[PDB]
């Protein structure tokens, strides 16, 4: 990611730069075929947009300080640099599919506006968030 | 399906739905409700089995 | 080859049968239905074509 | 070595052994053949409208054909083709990556300009 | 050495935080735009007379001192202190807990005295904005106890700091867009 | 205090986990980083439970 | 250097996992439900996708069948209007978008050397989600009333609680939503795997065409749906309480229209660039030769992340609000991109050996078809040359040769492609050449035509016209060729169903010949776990240097246009 860090100056500045022309050309040009005054649209979501990638690149540089030269980033790299672990991956789970159905019965709530549909299906997704990150963590049964 | 069709006239109205159509929902889904649920319930029991053995 | 032409001949004839069907079924519902036989007729030309531009330039072998 | 109990595999059924498993092909028929008979009668009503009757006919259709490919167990037969650089069935695929890890079998013979053309020189190999 | 290289789980959240900014977007682009020709027509002036500005900075202050104490349980989970970590995240979750009952307690005072969703422009988009990032602060809430209880079942080995900290990155992120949004609807008016 | 199960990592030139590196790629294991698996069936305390039925 | 291993006695071969013909009862029903696997996630994620291209395609012969003649033969004015609203709802949310994550959800891991995705749950949260999203905003028919019936546009002050009032705008607004929050917890977990899951030596410009575009596509993915569950949610609070927020007396119709193109021009880049990095796996495969100008198809992708972003009003120039000068010129730089990496294709065409398969045809009849989409594009970016146009017929064959374009031409040649990967198995050739031919014809048919009616004077989002117009012939013919089109999917479903549990044997990790991409170096399906073993990295292509050692000099020395004399450079260190 020594790449990656510095490659979302690119739309940073670019962005940066449109928002800035934007705001000015469009609250001081009679065109004829519009009306004068600054857009409050593609200004704020416009500035803001070059925000996302300006918190991603700066974060991402930060980050790549402080890591050593790993095997992924080395042009001239053996198979065997990596050799050991990579972590702990979820084999398998059935919370992803409970809490889709979950967030389902929220938006059904909402689409019918029943506030009983609305709180069931509230809480019925915080228990399926809930069991998704304590799946690994339930601790072997006592009796 | 039964149960469901018992109030189906309270489903209709705040689930906005026909309810000739619910009605034809209860006569048709008590036939491939069930075929379906037999299906799927059994493949799934045969899923359950083989994540055991391995 | 062998296949081709018959699809084309069929096809073609389809087509013409829908091209004259359309003719007295103004602006019916019947319309669609015209419409249904002559898209099956150029359907089946083109399958025709395709299997005529298959077998003149073939990318798999009979084993 | 894999057992059968009551028709039932534990092949395609593991526990086969343990409880009810399996129904005899001739009673998913009869069930199928009298929900077609239900489905059929259901257009015997006093219903004057003709929607319900197209998705009668259409679930009617579709019980049909499901039952008749139950029936005749429609089967195929392998392709048994060859497209461009694939194999006929019956090669043994080379390990590509131990070969270019150790200089055998595809990387057995390179030209001493190849050897160095990956980043080896020849006088490290004998 | 180990060979040190990026927390998988940290580039994740903030991945995630990025897209939770232009979420707001969304709701400020809403709110500017109401505000362009409410100030038009001499009309934005009356309604932003329903503001409790000294008690805004009240809670803002407490959300603010939520963050610090955040942050200190997050620097006890560095070291593996379990206890550090537990006491902190109860002040943090404490101190975010009244915060939306503050925030509660100023929508039932406003409604008292003329300003709701149905009764202007200014009241509907005042609404919107401050109500989401209601939303957001409960599930934050929600996500430092099931830290919590996290924590009292597992181990605590570096996946439940690593729990931790994300859940932290959330917690700044929400309470940054509270400070953002304080300015504009209280200071900027 | 430093819990027990923190993996046992000397405090100079060297920290396990922070804000933003760490030691693997991918999430850290939640039963220790530092075990070594597979163990003998002994440890796992599961007993198999052999079953006649009839 | 290269540190050869001793060579080990007994090391024979991996497993070489069996072809997805031979499935047992109960060995898929479950494990579905509970699956983690990049893999079988991808392969349902694909699925779906074109479950729902069938389900939404019917509604587009069910307009074009009304449109035959004049007069309403069968449809009315409510079923019409709800018909196109659900057809490029459906077609664009629940097939475009979807389709796009299934050849990311799959090859992505695959072609960076990574053994999972980085969120392996998460994912596949983002696949029951979207799907939820997606039965959701069809629950519409269900009520008597019907779906929405506003366009895919949505538009105000017409969707509002006084207009267009019933659940089914609000089914929509929902499951538009919720299937705009799989996208983002897709694109969160493809942008980490890039960053932090990667084989030795693969540094970022070691990766293929393909991980870049989906790179691109992840960061501008995350700036545009948020925007829209904001938009949608505003709406929402609108209509289900009081809100005011969008009242014509305060912009309203101008702050949706704002609002809603600021991510309607980003997720139409979603469905472009992806499909573009597809075709750019396919043609150099298929033609001997690398990937003609790789860094300069790096830069044009990149440039069309941040150019895509600063062109949104140019989807209303006839509602005289907005700065003209400012998007059409905006407009007339996000073709010039498009233009490197298509001049780039012809290079890597250019004196090559072709081999004419399947995935070779489809993705040269797709460059054919985007071309002429992309050149009334151009048209369509002049202000002088939209006010005729806009909101008309002409546009809507301009935005099916670029959907129908990308979405479908170089879709169905990632299927033919990578049919053998995914599977272990082949399909037919001659029934993939009878499909492209089909929806090839079918398609210039029924939209080559529709530019001409547009002009003359036939709006878009009409359920009927006058015999006295003169767009009666026109859309007979393009009646006829769109049911042409619509029988085109019976050959490629017949071909997926047969091939996929009686399909010819792949007994070749490469069964293309010169694939030359990571997933190309493992056996046909892969292993559960992406790797048996790992080849070493030295370029973008090491699949190709692994197979074809003779000539890794033969690819560096003639490389380059000339001048290149670093083969007789003295050693470093
Ligand atoms: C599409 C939508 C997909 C949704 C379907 C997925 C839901 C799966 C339910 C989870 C329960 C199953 C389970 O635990 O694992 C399987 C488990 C086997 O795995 P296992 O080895 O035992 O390990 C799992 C653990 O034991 C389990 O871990 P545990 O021991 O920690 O958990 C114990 C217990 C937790 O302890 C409790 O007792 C919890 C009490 C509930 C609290 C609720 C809070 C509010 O678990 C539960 O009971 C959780 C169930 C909550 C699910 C809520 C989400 C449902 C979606 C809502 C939709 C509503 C639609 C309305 C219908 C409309 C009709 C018009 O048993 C089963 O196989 C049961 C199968 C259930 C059917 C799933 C197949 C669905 C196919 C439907 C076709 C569509
Ligand atoms: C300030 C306001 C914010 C509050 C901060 C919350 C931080 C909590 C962090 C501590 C924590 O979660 O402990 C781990 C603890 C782990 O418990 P465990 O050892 O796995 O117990 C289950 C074993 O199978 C069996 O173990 P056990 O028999 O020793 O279980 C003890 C059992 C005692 O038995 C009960 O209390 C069952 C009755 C349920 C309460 C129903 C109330 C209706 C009257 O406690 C519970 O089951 C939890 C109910 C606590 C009431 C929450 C409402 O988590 C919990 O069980 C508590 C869940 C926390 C949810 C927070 C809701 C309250 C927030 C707003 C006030
Ligand atoms: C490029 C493709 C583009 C063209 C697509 C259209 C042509 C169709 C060709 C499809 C194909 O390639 O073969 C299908 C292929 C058959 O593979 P196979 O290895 O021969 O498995 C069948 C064996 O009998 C082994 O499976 P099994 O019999 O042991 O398991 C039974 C399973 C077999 O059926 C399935 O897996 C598909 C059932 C899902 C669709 C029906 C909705 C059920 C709800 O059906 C179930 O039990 C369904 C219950 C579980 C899911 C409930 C949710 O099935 C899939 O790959 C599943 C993809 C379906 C999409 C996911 C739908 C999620 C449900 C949302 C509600
Ligand atoms: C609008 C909503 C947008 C939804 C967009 C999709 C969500 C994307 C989540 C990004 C997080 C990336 C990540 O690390 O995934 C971890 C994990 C994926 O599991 P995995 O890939 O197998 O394990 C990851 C690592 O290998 C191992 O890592 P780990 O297991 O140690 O993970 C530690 C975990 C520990 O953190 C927790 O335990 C927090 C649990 C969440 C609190 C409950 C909130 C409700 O930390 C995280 O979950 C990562 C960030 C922590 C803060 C995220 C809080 C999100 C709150 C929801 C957003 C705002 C909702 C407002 C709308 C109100 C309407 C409902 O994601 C989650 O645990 C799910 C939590 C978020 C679900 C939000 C869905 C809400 C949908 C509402 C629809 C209306
Ligand atoms: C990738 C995205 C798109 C594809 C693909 C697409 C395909 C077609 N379109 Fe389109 N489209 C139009 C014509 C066609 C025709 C003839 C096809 C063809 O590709 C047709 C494809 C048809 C099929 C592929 C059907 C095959 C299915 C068969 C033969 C039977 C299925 C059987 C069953 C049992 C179903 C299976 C069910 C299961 C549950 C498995 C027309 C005019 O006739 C309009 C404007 C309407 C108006 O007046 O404004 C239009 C409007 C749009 C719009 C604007 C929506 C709006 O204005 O609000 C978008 C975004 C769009 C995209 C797409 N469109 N199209
Ligand atoms: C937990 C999963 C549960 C999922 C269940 C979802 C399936 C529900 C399908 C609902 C279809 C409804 C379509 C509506 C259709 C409708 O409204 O038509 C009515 C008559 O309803 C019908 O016959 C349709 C009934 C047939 C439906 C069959 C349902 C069987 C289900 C259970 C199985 C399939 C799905 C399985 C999914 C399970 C998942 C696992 C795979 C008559 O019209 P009418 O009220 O007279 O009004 C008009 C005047 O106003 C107007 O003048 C006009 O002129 C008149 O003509 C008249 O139409
Ligand atoms: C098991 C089979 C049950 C048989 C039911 C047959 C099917 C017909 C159902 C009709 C549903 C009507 C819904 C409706 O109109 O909603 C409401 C009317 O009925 C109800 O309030 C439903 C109450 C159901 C219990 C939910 C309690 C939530 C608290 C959970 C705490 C643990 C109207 O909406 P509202 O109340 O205003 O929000
Ligand atoms: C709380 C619920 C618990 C009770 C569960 C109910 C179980 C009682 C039912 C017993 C079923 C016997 C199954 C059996 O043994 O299989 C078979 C019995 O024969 C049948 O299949 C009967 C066919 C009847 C079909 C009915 C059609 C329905 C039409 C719709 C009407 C509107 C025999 O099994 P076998 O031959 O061994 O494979
Ligand atoms: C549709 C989701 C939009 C969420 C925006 C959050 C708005 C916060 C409401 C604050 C109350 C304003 C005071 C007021 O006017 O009160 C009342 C009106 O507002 C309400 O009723 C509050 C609606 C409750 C919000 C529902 C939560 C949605 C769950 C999210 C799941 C997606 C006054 O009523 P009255 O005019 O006196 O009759
Ligand atoms: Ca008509
Ligand atoms: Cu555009």
């Amino acid at each position: 990611m020594k790449s990656s860090a510095k490659l979302m100056y690119g739309p940073t500045v670019f962005m940066a730069a449109m928002a800035v022309i934007y705001i000015f050309a469009t609250m001081h040009v009679s065109d004829g075929g519009s009306v004068k005054g600054v857009e409050w649209v593609g200004s704020v979501a416009l500035v803001l947009s070059a925000g996302l990638t300006l918190m991603l690149g700066v974060y991402l540089h930060f980050t790549e300080v402080r890591v050593d030269v790993l095997p992924e980033d080395w042009e001239e790299a053996e198979v065997a640099d990596k050799a050991g672990t990579l972590g702990f991956f979820s084999p398998s789970s059935i919370w992803p599919a409970a809490m889709s159905g979950a967030v389902g019965f929220l938006a059904f709530g909402v689409v019918y506006f029943h506030y009983w549909m609305i709180a069931v299906g509230l809480m019925l997704l915080i228990f399926t968030i809930t069991k998704l990150n304590l799946q690994y963590g339930v601790p072997k049964e006592k009796h | 399906l039964l149960t469901v069709s018992g109030g189906n006239d309270v489903y209709a109205m705040q689930f906005h739905v026909s309810l000739n159509a619910m009605t034809w929902i209860g006569r048709i889904g008590l036939i491939v409700g069930p075929a379906i649920a037999y299906f799927i319930t059994y493949r799934l029991c045969i899923g359950l089995q083989r994540s055991d053995r391995e | 080859m062998g296949k081709s032409f018959a699809l084309l001949v069929l096809g073609a004839i389809i087509l013409a049968g829908g091209v004259w069907y359309t003719i007295e079924v103004g602006y019916s519902v019947m319309a669609i239905v015209a419409a249904l036989i002559m898209a099956a007729g150029g359907g089946i030309i083109t399958w025709g074509l395709a299997v005529a531009a298959d077998v003149n330039s073939p990318t798999s072998h009979k084993i | 070595e894999p057992e059968i109990y009551r028709g039932v595999s534990t092949l395609d059924e593991p526990s086969a052994a343990w409880g009810w498993h399996g129904l005899k092909r001739n009673t998913i028929q009869l069930a199928g053949w009298i929900s077609v008979l239900f489905m059929l009668g259901y257009n015997f009503g006093n219903h004057k409208g003709h929607v319900e009757t197209i998705w009668l006919l259409v679930i009617t259709a579709l019980l049909v054909i499901g039952l008749l490919i139950h029936l005749f167990e429609p089967k195929l037969s392998q392709v048994r083709t060859i497209t461009s650089r694939n194999k006929p069935v019956g090669h043994v695929e080379p390990d590509w990556t131990y070969d270019q890890a150790t200089l055998t079998g595809t990387w057995g013979n390179l030209t001493d300009s190849q050897l160095r053309s990956v980043n080896i020189e020849p006088s490290r190999v004998a | 050495a180990a060979l040190n290289r990026p927390n998988m789980v940290s580039v994740g959240t903030i991945v995630f935080l990025s897209q939770e900014l232009m979420f707001f977007a969304g709701l400020f682009a809403m709110y500017f735009v109401s505000r362009a020709n409410g100030l038009a027509n001499g009309s934005w002036g009356e309604q932003t007379d329903h503001l409790n500005v000294p008690y805004a900075l009240l809670i803002t202050v407490i959300l603010v001192s939520s963050s610090v104490t955040c942050q200190f349980g997050v620097f006890a989970a560095e070291r593996g202190d379990v206890y550090g970590l537990r006491k902190w995240f109860l002040v943090t979750i404490i101190l975010g807990s009244i915060f939306v009952i503050g925030q509660g307690y100023e929508y039932i005072t406003l409604v008292g005295h003329g300003l709701t969703i149905q009764s202007s422009v200014y009241g509907s988009a005042f609404f919107i904005t401050t109500g989401f990032h209601a939303l957001h602060v409960i599930a934050g809430v929600m996500a430092f106890v099931v830290v919590l209880m996290r924590i009292h079942k597992s181990k605590f080995t570096p996946a439940q700091a690593t729990a931790a900290m994300v859940v932290s990155y959330y917690w700044h992120f929400v309470d940054v867009v509270w400070i953002g949004l304080f300015i504009t609807i209280y200071f900027i008016q | 205090f430093v819990d027990p199960a923190w993996p046992e990592h000397n405090p100079a030139d060297g920290h396990v986990v922070t804000e933003l590196i760490s030691k693997v790629a991918g999430a850290s294991s939640p039963w220790g980083d530092d075990k070594e698996f597979p163990v003998s069936a002994e440890e796992t305390g599961y007993v198999h439970p052999y079953t006649r039925i009839n | 250097m290269t540190a050869v291993a001793p060579r080990v006695d007994g090391h024979v071969a991996p497993q070489r996992p069996e072809p997805t013909g031979h499935a047992r009862k109960g060995s898929k029903a479950w494990l579905m439900m509970t699956t983690t696997d990049h893999k079988q996630l991808g392969i349902m994620y694909i699925i779906m996708s074109f479950s729902f291209f069938f389900l939404g395609g019917l509604m587009a012969l069910l307009i074009r069948a009304e449109l035959f003649t004049p007069g309403l033969q069968f449809l009315s004015n409510e079923q019409f209007n709800q018909l196109f609203t659900m057809h490029g709802t459906v077609m664009l949310l629940l097939y475009g978008t979807p389709i796009v994550w299934g050849f990311a959800n799959y090859v992505l891991p695959l072609q960076i050397g990574a053994p999972d995705v980085a969120f392996p749950r998460l994912n596949a949260f983002g696949f029951w989600i979207t799907t939820v999203g997606g039965v959701a905003m069809l629950t519409g028919f269900l009520t008597p009333g019907g779906a929405a019936d506003f366009g895919w546009t949505m538009y105000s002050p017409l969707s509002d609680a006084i207009h267009s009032p019933g659940l089914g705008s609000d089914m929509w607004i929902v499951g538009v939503g919720a299937t705009g929050i799989g996208s983002v917890a897709s694109a969160i977990n493809m942008l980490t795997t890039i960053l932090c899951l990667r084989a030795p030596g693969m540094t970022m410009f070691r990766m293929p065409i393909f991980t870049w575009n989906i790179f691109v596509v992840s960061v501008l993915a995350l700036l545009i749906f948020p925007l829209l569950l904001a938009a949608a949610l505003g709406v929402l609070y609108d209509r289900k309480l009081g809100g005011h927020l969008y009242d014509p007396a305060n912009g309203g119709s101008l702050l949706w229209q704002h609002l809603f193109w600021f991510f309607g021009h980003p997720e139409v880049y979603v469905l472009a660039l992806p499909f573009f990095g597809i075709v750019s796996e396919i043609i150099p495969v298929f033609s001997r030769k690398p990937m003609f100008g790789y860094v300069g198809l790096i830069f044009a992708t990149l440039s069309i992340g941040a150019l895509s972003m600063a062109v949104w009003a140019h989807h209303m120039f006839v509602t005289g609000a907005v700065l003209l000068p400012f998007f059409s010129f905006m407009t007339f730089l996000i073709s010039v991109p498009t233009g490197v990496k298509f001049f780039n294709w012809v290079g890597t065409m250019w004196k090559g050996h072709i081999t004419w398969e399947t995935p070779m045809i489809w993705s040269v009849g797709f460059m054919a078809t985007f071309l002429f989409g992309g050149l009334t594009g151009i048209m369509l970016a002049s202000p002088p040359l939209d006010f005729h146009l806009a909101d008309s017929y002409f546009l809507i064959a301009h935005f099916h040769y670029t959907l129908f374009g990308t979405v479908v031409f170089a879709s169905c040649a990632g299927v033919y492609f990578w049919f053998p990967k995914m599977t272990g198995r082949m399909m037919d050739e001659r029934l993939g050449k009878i499909h492209f031919w089909l929806t090839f014809v079918g398609f210039h048919g029924t939209f080559l035509i529709q530019h001409w009616v547009g002009n003359m004077g036939m709006p878009r989002r009409y359920a009927d016209y006058l015999d006295s117009d003169g767009f009666t012939i026109y859309n007979q013919i393009s009646t006829v060729f769109s049911f042409l089109l619509g029988l085109s999917v019976i050959p490629f479903i017949w071909n997926v169903f047969k091939s996929w549990r009686y399909g010819e044997l792949v007994t070749v990790d490469d069964p293309w010949g010169y694939g030359n991409s990571l997933e190309w170096a493992t056996s046909c399906p892969p292993p559960r776990h992406n790797f048996a073993s790992l080849p070493r990295i030295r370029s973008e292509r090491p699949a190709f240097e692994l197979h074809y050692p003779h000539m890794i000099e033969r690819m560096r020395a003639e490389a380059h246009t000339g001048h290149h004399d670093d083969i007789n450079a003295p050693e470093l260190g």
